This record gives C-alpha cells, sequence and structure tokens, in this order.
C-alpha cells in the first residue's frame, strides 16, 4: 500500500481520491492519503471551497514513482510532484504516518468498484491522451478540450482522444455508403480495432478513462467520447461476444457509480435510448439495460 | 443551413445550386394476392435534380429493376438517390458543379451527405418550403419517359421551355410552381385548364403549352383559382 503526503492544505478544498472524497479546512492539519491499493491507476482531485470553477486532478500509479502534493500560492493551486529521493520520502512519510495525519484510502474489502471501474485503464495509455512526457503522472481538469472538439485552443493542453466521427472518409468505404452508416462494423473492427487501438482492451481502457474524466472533472468533452465510443459498438451489427459481454459489465459498474443527481449532465438520452432500444445491440446489454431502467427510468 | 421564404432570392443567384426531389424514386401500386393478403408492385420512378436558375433538370429514370431482391426499399431508394446525385455531380465539369444541394425531404440529408464526403464543400441542406415537385409526373412528357423506360437512363430537360427569354428565373420558378401545386390538387382540372384550347399546342421540343404573355396571366390566374376552390372544398369555406 502507497501514500501520496501533502505538504500542507492552506486553501479549504473538497479532495478526491478515485470515488472517494472528503472536505478539508484552510489550514487543517491534513498530509495526506495512506494505504492506497498498488495494482490500480488512481486519481486525486480538487474542487476549492471558494472557487468551484477550480476542478482538476492527477492520475497516477503508485508503482511508477514517490508522488507528494504542495499547494502553488502562485498558480492557485494543489500539483502533484515527483520525488526521486526514496529515503527521504519515507522519513516524511513515516512522520506523518505516526503523528497520525493522513486519511486512510477507504476501500471496504468486498468492494471491487474501482478494479471494476479502471480494469482495462493503463497509465501509459493515459499518457498518450494526456501529453505532458517529463512528468509521471497526468493533469486533467473541467475545462480541457479533446482534440475533436478543437478542430470544430491550446494544442499542448489539450485531451488526446481517438477521433470518432459517424460522417467521415474514415468511417465510410467508397462504394459502401448505406451499408458502412448503417452498419459501423467496419468501422469498429477494421479501422478502429484492427487498426488504431490494436484490441478491445486498449478501446475499453480509453471509454473507461473518458468516463472518469467525465464524471469526475464534470468534463463535457470526454463525455463526448465516452457516449461515441458506446454508439460505436452498439451500431455495429457483427461484434466478438466477449466485447459485448465486457461492454455491459463495464457500463453496469459506469452507471451504478455516478451520482443521481449528476445524471442529468452525464448521460445523453438520444445515445442511451438508441443504444438500449433500437440499435443492433439493443438485446446484447441486459446488465446495463436493468440497472439503466431502474435508476434512471426518466431518462428512458 | 435550412431554406426558406426569408432568403427565397438566393434560388436565383449565380451560386449553382439544385434542388433534390425524391418523393417519385420508389413508386408502387398496392393489391391483393390470390390468398387475400397484400402485395406491392413497384413501378419506374425518377429523381427530380433541378436548378431553379435555369431550369435545367437532370431526371434520373429509376427502372424497377434497381429493386429486385433488394429489402427496406423505402429506405435503400434514399441511398439509391444519394448514390445518383453523387454520380451525376461527379459527371459533371468543375465549374458546372453545384455550390449547394438543397434536399426537399429532410430523410434525404444524411444519405446525401454521406454520399458526398469527398465534397465538403458543398453544402446541403434542408428547405422549410413545401414545393410540390411530387407532381413532376403530371407532366406528360416526363410521365410517358418514366413509364417507357426499359433500363436506367438520365433525361435531360429545360423545364422552364423558353420563358426566360421573356421572364426572370424568379418568375418562372413561380410559375413553374403553381402549375405543379395546381396539377398536385387537381390533377384533371389543372390539364383541363391548359390544353382544352384548341389553338393552343405545345412545341415537340417543349414540356407546357407555348401561351403569350397575356395567355399565361390568364392561365396562372386560373390555376390560382383551382387551388383556391380546392381549398374550400376541401376544408367546407
Ligand atoms: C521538508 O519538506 C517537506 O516536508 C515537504 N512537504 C511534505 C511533503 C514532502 C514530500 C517530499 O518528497 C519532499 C518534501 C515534502
Ligand atoms: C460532463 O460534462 C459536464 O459535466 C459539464 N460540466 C459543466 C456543466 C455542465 C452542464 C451541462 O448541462 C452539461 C455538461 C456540463
Amino acid at each position: 500500500m502507497n501514500t501520496v503526503p501533502f505538504t500542507s492544505a492552506p486553501i479549504e478544498v473538497t479532495i478526491g481520491i478515485d470515488q472517494y472524497s472528503f472536505n478539508v479546512k484552510e489550514n487543517q492539519p491534513f498530509h495526506g492519503i495512506k494505504d492506497i491499493p498498488i495494482g490500480h491507476v488512481h486519481v486525486i482531485h480538487f474542487q476549492h471551497a471558494d472557487n468551484s470553477s477550480m476542478r482538476y486532478g492527477y492520475w497516477f500509479d503508485c508503482r511508477m514513482g514517490n508522488f507528494y502534493i504542495q499547494y502553488d500560492p502562485k498558480d492557485g493551486l494543489y500539483k502533484m510532484m515527483e520525488e526521486r529521493d526514496g529515503a527521504k520520502f519515507e522519513n516524511i512519510v513515516h512522520n506523518f504516518k505516526e503523528r497520525q495525519m493522513m486519511v486512510s484510502y477507504p476501500k471496504i474489502d468486498e468492494d471491487d468498484t474501482w478494479y471494476n471501474l479502471t480494469e482495462f485503464v493503463q497509465m501509459d495509455k493515459i499518457r498518450k491522451i494526456v501529453r505532458k512526457d517529463e512528468n509521471q503522472f497526468s493533469y486533467v481538469d473541467s475545462s480541457m478540450t479533446t482534440v475533436q472538439e478543437n478542430e470544430l485552443s491550446d494544442p499542448a493542453h489539450s485531451l488526446n482522444y481517438t477521433v470518432i466521427n459517424f460522417k467521415s472518409r474514415e468511417a465510410i468505404r467508397p462504394g459502401h455508403e448505406m451499408e458502412d452508416f448503417l452498419d459501423k462494423s467496419y468501422y469498429l473492427n477494421t479501422v478502429m480495432l484492427q487498426g488504431i487501438f490494436k484490441n478491445s482492451s486498449n478501446y475499453f481502457g480509453e471509454l473507461q478513462f473518458a468516463f472518469l474524466n467525465a464524471m469526475f472533472f464534470g468534463n463535457y468533452g470526454s463525455s463526448l467520447q465516452w457516449h461515441a465510443m458506446i454508439e460505436l459498438i452498439c451500431s455495429s451489427a457483427t461484434v466478438p461476444k466477449h466485447m459485448l459481454d465486457k461492454l455491459d459489465e463495464i457500463l453496469y459498474y459506469q452507471i451504478k457509480t455516478l451520482p443521481e443527481q449528476y445524471s442529468d449532465i452525464l448521460l445523453n438520452e438520444r445515445v442511451w435510448n438508441i443504444c438500449l432500444y433500437s440499435s443492433f445491440q439493443k438485446n446484447s446489454l441486459h446488465n446495463t439495460e436493468k440497472i439503466m431502467e431502474n435508476k434512471y427510468p426518466e431518462l428512458l | 443551413g435550412a431554406m426558406n421564404s426569408s432568403n427565397y432570392a438566393e434560388l436565383f443567384n449565380n451560386d449553382i445550386k439544385l434542388f433534390v426531389d425524391d418523393t417519385n424514386v420508389y413508386r408502387v401500386t398496392v393489391h391483393k394476392t390470390f390468398e387475400g393478403n397484400v402485395a406491392t408492385k413497384a413501378i419506374n420512378g425518377c429523381i427530380f435534380t433541378l436548378n431553379p436558375k435555369t431550369g435545367h433538370l437532370f431526371l434520373k429514370i429509376i427502372h424497377t429493376s434497381v429493386w429486385a431482391g433488394q429489402k427496406r426499399l423505402s429506405q435503400l431508394a434514399k441511398w439509391k438517390t444519394a448514390e445518383e446525385v453523387s454520380a451525376l455531380v461527379r459527371s459533371l465539369p468543375k465549374e458546372e458543379q453545384p455550390k449547394q444541394i438543397i434536399v426537399t425531404r429532410k430523410a434525404m440529408l444524411d444519405p446525401l451527405e454521406v454520399h458526398m464526403l469527398d465534397f465538403p464543400n458543398i453544402a446541403i441542406r434542408p428547405t422549410e418550403l413545401r414545393l410540390p415537385f411530387s407532381a413532376a409526373m403530371s407532366i406528360d412528357k416526363l410521365s410517358d419517359v418514366v413509364m417507357k423506360a426499359t433500363e436506367p437512363q438520365m433525361v435531360l430537360f429545360n423545364i422552364y421551355d423558353d420563358w426566360l427569354d421573356r421572364i426572370s428565373s424568379y418568375t418562372a420558378f413561380s410559375r413553374l410552381t403553381l402549375l405543379l401545386r395546381a396539377l398536385k390538387t387537381n390533377e384533371e382540372s389543372a390539364k383541363m385548364i391548359l390544353l382544352s384550347d384548341p389553338t393552343i399546342t405545345i412545341k415537340s421540343y417543349h414540356l407546357w403549352p407555348s401561351f403569350t404573355d397575356e395567355q399565361w396571366i390568364t392561365i396562372e390566374s386560373q390555376m390560382r383559382d383551382l387551388i383556391l376552390t380546392e381549398y374550400g372544398r376541401k376544408y367546407n369555406v
């Protein structure tokens, strides 16, 4: 179990770690988060109490380095930094652990939620969507735009998700216009799976990362990518059975975790009604359909 | 975006544009089978692709053989329309290609957009005008060429005959839409108005009769009366 220590908490802030969150008061003696489960990526995220416009965070993997957080009073945010001196990191961590100044990652033992949400999410793939090669962790915030959003503005601060556009030459083979528009199997299997992602695991990793960004940072561009990657599968007549079964699991846990009171801004009615009730895969997502119908019947 | 009465003069500017109407592409008669079920029999149809500035009509005849062994024909027809409009554009020299294609029915937008991906600078637009182009098959010479076709065929017409020698495009389009609306509303009476006078004829190379300017005013008034008369009969006014 790894630890992300905090130099201080000089401004009042709600801190999230994965699906958990807690409030820290201005100048409270908070010095970080311990007992973080090794084996998964994690996200540590922030929303300032005096300015909720400040929603941002860092994706990281404690297997790739030692990371600590310090408030930068010039840029006005909590920054993640990597520690290269191991013995120092351990002594500073032990000192705070002894004084009980850290919150414990509050994982219930029965609880596979975080694994279920991040099963296919790897740090190396995150670092290709979020390009800042000098850090081993990746910053994301509420307002970052996606490459596709910028085509329709600063490229260094962009989310480089894979562009999906159903009315593009990439999606439509000359001479197969009706076929490819009404059945997206070519686009899914040849262009996206075999060509760009190489396998379904990478496709699902990006889908899962998009959902998490949309849900934790209130990022609109991520929400459009999550829905597009769902719609691409659902609108394909030919999808491997293992992918359909795994997609049903992925979406089930996403819908289960979504805050009820954010459903109006995290779920696209058109996409979900099309996917569950009209698409080729309308009968292939039994777990997702059941939770959606019991939890958000209004949307449908 | 969408084309309506606010931007109506845009139809007669110098940017080449085409209207595409697909309402006569897939045409059927419905009948009972020997067993008392119902079946359809297709008949030849046509795509109506019109330049409203010049009157040039590209009439692609859709022969019933294109539907053989195909399913979901009403859906296929939109895509076949789009395929054929795309092929027409590709066949035209660059300086004749349209800058806009206006579809009379919004269901044509995605099929045409997808077929025209290679032409990102051609705008595909709906219209809020209710245009009576479905009544094209009430023009005898157009109906004749469609029904006689034994294979796919493109035939070119000028739907304004020689009117642009005497009137503007705006006025020619207004005359055309009035004639087509009348033929759509009461075909028999519209044709009586146009053809009953035995001293007035259609030239071999024309679609409509050779009316003088004053005779067109009388004809146009008779067509308006027909439309109004039919509106009164319909709504009991
Ligand atoms: C004495 O410095 C500190 O205590 C500082 N704030 C605690 C967190 C921290 C972690 C590091 O790896 C390096 C420095 C720091
Ligand atoms: C996932 O996108 C968001 O959470 C985005 N945050 C700003 C507020 C907002 C409002 C909306 O009506 C829809 C989306 C959003």
